């Protein structure tokens, strides 16, 4: 069902004859979802999955993608009947979206695993019929386009994907599944979620694709993971240059996750002419101010992440802390886990490594190192602080013993001529605390001896010490 | 081998 226009680029025999395909669609009125997932996963399956033969790139001859495209469209038309679920004025209905959804849904096999690599598309639902968690939602969309369904749209946030439809777009629907063990909502709202201040739905704050940021989604969706060893370099250059051109057409305005993906491609491998990878990081921070009230976590992370591998362990802190002061305003909820994990991971891994380094190399007699700036202990605490805050008037608590013993371990880093050069502040350095937390644990913060017991019974929910 | 992760998630 492709029309005319579609299929004259190909065969496509190159990276630069996707990207190519890509253009001309992102030029048209709507870029048709299913043909482009089908070419990305088409190459991805003989570029990561099976590259037997491979000499240049697998040519994709316009047979094969119009059979592939065709046995979706039967698939999605044949399943759901139109005329069962009229549409008034452009909008399609809550019943409509429930069916779309349920027709994948009841496609995919009966059992699998769902955290194998290479099963984001619909090359992948239409072949081996699995889906990722995120696949389906955009299976679902895809689905919607197929059917003419414009206001049918792809709804992110930084853990998770819905849709959006309906009168003004202003309806949700879940369509997949979250996580493991977690319990389904598919055909509801995201409406507890928002009520919630969960991270998963971002306070409201969360993306809504129009078709060219479904595009986007997709092409941060290709994974360019041969094994855990090993990446396709056709494919990160691919990856790359697609996200290049949606970034020349305004398509990632409103997408940082896909500017910190770009940067980090960059830090890979340098476009030259473009933005360098700080540059974008930056950017992504900017959009997310913009767009999404600064309520995202990742764009904070990636730069924090590109400071931690460039060993700038200054704008490390500072990135770090930056991320806390985001999450401090949301309440820690049940499928919030994975954001949970990304903090424990720098407060009780990265942030101890990056200052025993440092500390290796004060010794070594390193000048303007962040163990001696006292801003740099700031951050430390400002990132404690948000921690902190986060907990507060959380359902789920966040802090225990065993984040308080790396605590101790990295205000011990510091010595205290420099810790007592901060000056907290209520309402050199200033900082101004906003968990009852931290404001509790001022005073021990300067001591010359960091008193250990004190710290751990301040940051934690006990408060006596042992009987014996 | 290899694993799926939230598209343009950061990290590894």
């Amino acid at each position: 069902g492709l029309k005319a226009a579609q299929k004259t680029l190909f065969p496509l025999r190159s990276i630069d004859d996707v990207v190519r395909l890509f253009a001309a669609e992102l030029g048209r009125e709507e870029p048709d979802l299913v043909l482009l997932s089908l070419v990305l996963g088409f190459v991805e399956h003989f570029l990561a999955v099976n590259r037997v033969g491979l000499t240049y790139f697998p040519v994709a001859d316009l047979s094969i993608i119009a059979a592939l495209y065709a046995r979706f469209t039967a698939q999605i038309r044949g399943a759901v009947d139109l005329s069962l679920y009229p549409r008034e004025g452009g909008v399609s209905s809550r019943e409509l979206v429930k069916k779309v959804s349920d027709v994948i849904w009841n496609s995919l096999s009966r059992s699998y695993f769902k955290d194998r690599a290479h099963i984001q598309s619909l090359f992948s639902f239409i072949t081996g019929t699995k889906l990722d968690s995120s696949g389906v939602a955009f299976a679902v969309v895809g689905a919607c386009q197929a059917l003419g369904l414009r206001d049918v749209h792809l709804a992110l946030s930084e853990d998770h994907a819905w849709v959006v439809f309906g009168p003004n777009g202003e309806q949700t629907a879940e369509v997949t599944w979250h996580g493991k063990g977690n319990e389904d909502r598919r055909g509801q709202t995201v409406n507890a979620g928002v009520a919630e201040r969960s991270w998963l739905y971002l306070k409201g704050s969360y993306m809504r694709c129009d078709r060219k940021m479904e595009v986007a989604f997709m092409v941060c969706a290709i994974n360019p993971s041969i094994d855990l060893h090993t990446d396709s370099l056709e494919l990160l250059q691919l990856q790359q240059k697609l996200l290049w051109l949606l970034y020349d057409l305004g398509h990632l305005e409103r997408y940082p996750m896909a500017l910190g993906n770009l940067a980090d491609l960059e830090e890979l491998e340098p476009t030259p002419g473009r933005p360098d990878p700080l540059t974008l990081y930056h950017k992504g921070i900017a959009s997310a101010k913009t767009y999404y009230r600064d309520e995202h976590i990742y764009p904070y992370m990636y730069l924090a992440r590109y400071h931690c591998r460039n060993r700038n362990v200054r704008e490390a802190l500072q990135a770090w802390a930056d991320t806390a002061t985001v999450i401090q305003d949301y309440n820690y909820c049940r499928e919030d886990e994975e954001i949970y994990k990304e903090f424990f991971e720098v407060a009780n891994d990265v942030i101890p490594n990056l200052l025993k380094e440092a500390a290796s190399l004060l010794e070594a007699g390193s000048q303007g190192s962040a163990l001696q700036d006292p801003e740099c202990f700031a951050h430390l605490l400002r990132f404690y602080d948000g921690i902190c805050k986060w907990e507060e008037g959380s359902p789920t608590p966040v802090l225990h013993v065993g984040w308080a013993t790396f605590l101790v371990q990295s205000l011990g880093r510091f010595e205290g001529q420099v810790r007592q050069k901060v000056r907290i502040v209520s309402v050199g350095p200033v900082l101004t605390f906003q968990s009852e937390k931290m404001k509790g644990m001022k005073e021990l913060l300067v001591a010359t001896k960091i008193n250990s017991s004190a710290i751990k019974l301040q940051l934690t929910a006990q408060s006596q010490v042992q009987m014996k | 081998s290899a694993r799926w992760r939230f598209p343009a998630r950061p990290g590894t």
